[PDB]
């Protein structure tokens, strides 16, 4: 289950008091723990099991209370096995140990001093984002324009990984600034002000760059964002089950019954399904992509879908004529769509040349009647010589 | 099938020993009957996942034991004992329950380096499902050196006292009927190998011309002890060997197997050819396999050797062409528990099986024929048992064929060759008496 | 003669077998990282680096697609 | 020619001007006369590569 790391005298627990709740609103049994108010190490294992499905670390300074609880490589071994992670920053308050695991993650939040700044008078107070800069849907889509509000934070560098899934972006006309003379460390629209990250086994991280922002007095601009923010962080909102990834003969028989040949007729039916937390309903999608592959892709053919069932919608392929090219080729599907879940379902098979009856036959091609005729006439013509080589009287 | 009534148990006592890959417990009950009609049988229960893996159930008196008719049946599942000298209805009665079991746990780290000390996690019951109310119980787990709980209870009782090489505990007073109330889970070190094979065919051959009875096994053995982690390296192997006496470590480098006591001619391969490293002494086959069988690992080979049939075999006294044999049902290491025994005996080519008996409950029985070298009629009588669960040390038993092989079919061996000499040779008459010249 | 200071580690890929007297050495391709970066900066992450020092600086990574 | 890699793909794949935005407000200074205006659009006719930066 859950678990909450924060910390007093920078930023109480109390003014997030409304998010957790709704998080006891659900079956998320709740386990705080409090620096400066405990020196006991997290046993974050036992022996080789994990204990926590998820972790929520509240902003903080990472002096060597932080390093104590997690350290960074507890944390890259915590996240590998399936460990949803939820990380907060601010120019108020950079851990050093979540900078530098966030680091090793490709996303490359602001240090201690640099902070961001919008002109224009947006609020003018403190900074403030329109709904138009949400990059990526199935994390959150806005039904109409509204505001999101950031005190103080600060924008995230980030490297072009194909993990990385970008979901809130700097306005545009900002940028950051130090009390040092050092130089500003992202553009207008480059910096990132929350990123999430999914991992290859699907575990997802949120990291979310402001502590003005899911205080409790905000709920009149970001309490949707942030409760289906956090509904995406924890694999609630969107991930995807692949059912059944099944070829076959085009006139239904198996490869099992028939193995495959060259230039021969299948059908391939792959079904998708996802879960909005209570239900898996099916899956609608285009996008979807088969690839029948050796070394390199023979077939990338998308998927109509042509079926459906109670939590499942199917897709085929349609009936596809297999290559002359003999060899062991593999039937690919590749889901893999930032935002939500990647899937992947490939089953390798062998493809063999004819055989040697089962090619045209000579009484079927038009142009080997003339030698059938001939072989015929020399065999008949080969009878009557032995019989009237006999017969004669010499 | 639920048991009614007439047993209550006055003394309950449970010792369960894990020192030797397989759990065996040792039940020693005192029961006393109510004033009805007077009862004679017994039930014991098991659960649903201990009595699919179940190899030996045995019971004795206490005072001086004989033995009883303990009987196996065939969701918890009982187990019945049938008692001679049918009991008065107000009398107390002794009895002792012996069980050995094929599970014995799972490494608690999985992965564990080849110098380091394994742990293992069993689960069971503290509370005992006994089909009747007991009035006193006693728990003992004897066997290893350390024993250590897995998630302790908040209950100060029902909690283990650890003595020297022991953990007693239980619950000890008025525990009324059958009780899942709480699931033991306990680890604790173990030096045993863990050897275990999943497919044992085992492979005799009767021969009544050369008067020699031939052996031949095919273990597909596993290691079920913990994996190693960092993978596998030569270097920490032969330096862990160089360092000192071989201790009593995980994996298997050599196997004593334990032959019938004049054996002959000694062989050892694998799939892909024989393996040179054996050594055949006096009683006992040393084996070493070519690689070092660590936790996890498979190895797949075959032993064989020969024995005289003078020993093994016995002529009936009735009629001279009558045949008893009395088979070793299972030779092997000292250290194995067999998932799956199929020990098929090959009698020769005109033999008839009249009788057929078995000390240990067999899962099967056929009867087919094999054809071997020199068999031009139907072949050898393959006479196949299917034995599910063995353990190597308990399993003491002998497989008694009696048949009959008359000496009408005791020559027809080499009067059928003869059959196919004279044939071919007639055959060459008929095509040298032939006149093809054109 | 070779020394320890020669043969550079191996961060792609792991031995899993190799015979008696050394002949035959059989090694495995270790699945690619599940965060995404390259199996050599895992190698010099879970080793030799860096005594405890560090350095914040401008990562001159271009610009995110 | 000292640009990004993975800009001149973008613009030479799609054919669309890239804009350049001068931008020089400031803090002391108040709204409605802050410099947020694109003031060129430049143009490329040029030839690239494969193995995209896609
Ligand atoms: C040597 O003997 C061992 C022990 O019987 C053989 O291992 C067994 O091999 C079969 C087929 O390779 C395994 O069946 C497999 O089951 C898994 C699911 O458990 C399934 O995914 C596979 O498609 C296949 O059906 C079987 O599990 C396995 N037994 C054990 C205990 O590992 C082995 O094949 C023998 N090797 C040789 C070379 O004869
Ligand atoms: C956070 O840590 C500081 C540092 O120890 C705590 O300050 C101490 O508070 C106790 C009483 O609560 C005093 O007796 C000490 O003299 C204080 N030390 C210093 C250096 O100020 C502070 O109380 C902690 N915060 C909380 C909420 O417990
Ligand atoms: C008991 O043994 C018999 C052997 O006679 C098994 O029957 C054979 O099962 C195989 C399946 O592998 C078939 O191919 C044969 O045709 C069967 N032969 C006969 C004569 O039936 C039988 O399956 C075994 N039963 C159990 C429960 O183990
Ligand atoms: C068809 O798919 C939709 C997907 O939302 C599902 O709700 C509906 O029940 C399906 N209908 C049938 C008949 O399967």
């Amino acid at each position: 289950r859950t678990l909450v790391l924060y910390d007093q005298s920078t930023e109480p627990l109390e003014e997030y008091s409304v998010y957790l709740k709704d998080l006891e609103q659900r079956n998320y049994k709740l386990e705080y723990l409090d620096i400066n108010s405990t020196s006991t190490t997290v046993d974050l294992y036992d022996k080789e099991q994990r204990l926590f499905d998820n972790i929520i670390v509240f902003p903080t300074k990472g002096g060597k209370n932080l390093a104590r609880q997690i350290p960074v490589k507890q944390l890259i071994k915590f996240f590998e096995n399936e460990g949803n992670i939820l990380c907060m920053s601010s120019p108020g308050a950079v851990p050093n140990t979540i900078r530098l695991f966030l680091n090793e993650l490709g996303i490359y939040p602001s240090p201690k001093g640099h902070v961001i700044r919008d002109y224009f008078s947006p609020s003018s107070e403190e900074l403030v984002v329109s709904s138009n800069h949400l990059l990526n849907k199935y994390v959150y889509n806005a039904r109409k324009s509204e505001d999101f509000v950031f005190g103080e934070s600060s924008a995230a560098l980030l490297e072009n990984r194909e993990q990385i899934v970008p979901i809130l972006n700097a306005p545009r006309t900002s940028f950051t600034e130090s009390k040092g003379k050092c130089n500003s460390w992202t553009s207008g629209s480059q910096g990132f002000l929350v990123v999430g990250f999914q991992n290859l086994n699907n575990a997802r991280l949120v990291w979310i760059g402001s502590s003005d922002f899911l205080k409790n007095k905000n709920q009149d601009s970001n309490q949707e964002f942030a409760k289906e923010l956090l509904k995406w962080t924890f694999n609630e909102k969107s991930v995807i089950k692949s059912v059944h990834a099944v070829h076959s003969h085009a006139d239904g028989t198996s490869y099992d019954e028939e193995p495959y040949k060259i230039k021969d007729k299948v059908i391939y039916s792959v079904g998708f399904s996802e879960w909005n937390g209570e239900e898996w309903l099916p899956h609608i999608a285009d996008d979807i992509q088969f690839e029948l592959r050796q070394v390199d892709p023979y077939y990338r053919l998308t998927l109509s879908p042509s079926g459906n069932d109670s939590e499942t919608q199917y897709y085929t392929t349609g009936e596809f004529i297999l290559p002359d090219r003999h060899g062991v080729f593999t039937f690919l599907t590749d889901y893999r769509k930032i935002g939500l879940s990647f899937t992947t379902d490939k089953d390798v098979k062998a493809i063999r040349h004819l055989a040697n009856d089962e090619y045209p036959r000579s009484w079927e091609i038009s142009n080997s009647w003339v030698y059938i005729s001939a072989i015929c006439g020399v065999i008949v013509a080969w009878i009557f010589f032995v019989v009237s080589f006999v017969t004669t009287s010499s | 099938y639920e048991p009614p009534a007439t047993w209550e148990n006055v003394d309950y006592k449970r010792t369960i020993d894990v020192s030797n890959a397989y759990i065996s417990e040792t039940i020693e009950i005192t029961i006393k009957n109510i004033a009805s009609e007077p009862a004679t049988e017994y039930f014991t229960a098991f659960e649903s996942g201990i009595f699919s893996k179940v190899s030996f159930f045995s019971a004795y008196f206490t005072n001086e034991a004989t033995f009883l008719n303990s009987q196996l049946l065939a969701e918890i599942r009982y187990g019945i004992i049938q008692f001679p000298n049918a009991i008065s209805p107000q009398e107390e009665v002794s009895l002792v329950i012996k069980s050995f079991y094929n599970t014995v746990g799972i490494p608690y780290p999985e992965h564990v380096g080849m110098s380091e000390e394994q742990h293992l996690l069993w689960e069971t019951n503290r509370l005992p499902l006994s089909a009747y109310d007991t009035k006193k119980a006693s728990f003992t787990l004897i066997g290893s050196s350390s024993f250590e709980e897995y998630h302790p209870p908040n209950d100060e009782s029902l909690l283990g006292k650890a003595n020297g090489n022991s953990f007693e505990f239980g619950p000890w007073e008025d525990i009324p009927r059958f009780s899942s109330n709480e699931t033991l889970a306990i680890v604790y070190s173990h030096n045993a190998p863990l050897n275990q094979v999943v497919n044992l065919r085992r492979d005799i051959w009767l021969s009544h011309w050369a008067s020699t009875i031939q052996f031949e096994e095919y273990y597909e053995l596993t290691n079920k002890a913990a994996k190693l982690s960092k993978g596998f390296s030569r270097l920490e192997l032969m330096k862990q060997i160089q360092t000192q006496n071989m201790r009593q470590t995980h994996f298997v480098t050599v196997l004593d197997m334990l032959l019938p006591e004049g054996a002959t001619d000694h062989y050892f391969t694998d799939l892909v050819g024989l393996v040179s490293t054996s050594h055949a002494e006096r009683d006992h086959f040393f084996i070493r396999p070519r690689f070092p069988i660590f936790g996890g690992w498979n190895y797949n080979f075959t032993v064989g050797w020969t024995n005289k049939l003078s020993d093994f075999l016995h002529v009936s006294s009735g009629s001279d062409e009558k045949f008893v044999a009395s088979i070793p049902i299972l030779n092997g290491p000292p250290d194995t528990v067999y998932d799956n025994v199929e020990l098929s005996v090959f009698l020769p080519e005109g033999a008839e099986i009249f009788d057929i008996d078995s000390p240990v409950p067999f899962t099967n029985v056929s009867i087919e024929t094999q054809k071997s070298y020199f068999d031009l009629n139907k072949g050898h009588v393959k006479l196949t048992f299917s034995y599910r669960n063995l353990i190597s040390q308990v399993a003491n038993g002998q497989v008694l064929i009696k048949y009959d092989y008359p000496k009408s079919s005791f020559f027809k061996k080499p009067l059928s060759i003869a059959c196919y000499i004279f044939t071919a040779l007639m055959g060459v008459f008929v095509l040298k008496t032939l006149n093809m010249n054109v | 003669m070779i020394t320890p200071l020669d043969v550079p580690p191996l961060d792609y890929f792991d031995e899993v077998f190799t015979s008696e007297n050394w002949m035959v050495r059989i090694y495995q391709l270790k699945k690619d990282d599940a965060q995404g970066r390259t199996l050599r900066d895992v190698g010099e992450l879970t080793r030799s680096s860096t005594k405890t020092r560090r350095s914040i600086k401008r990562p001159e990574l271009g610009l995110r697609v | 020619a000292k640009l990004d890699a993975a800009l001149l793909q973008e613009a030479s794949r799609s054919p669309e001007p890239i804009k350049a935005t001068l931008i020089l407000a400031s803090s002391t200074a108040k709204p409605k006369e802050n410099l947020f205006r694109e003031i060129l659009q430049l143009n490329l006719n040029f030839d690239v590569d494969h193995s995209d930066s896609d």
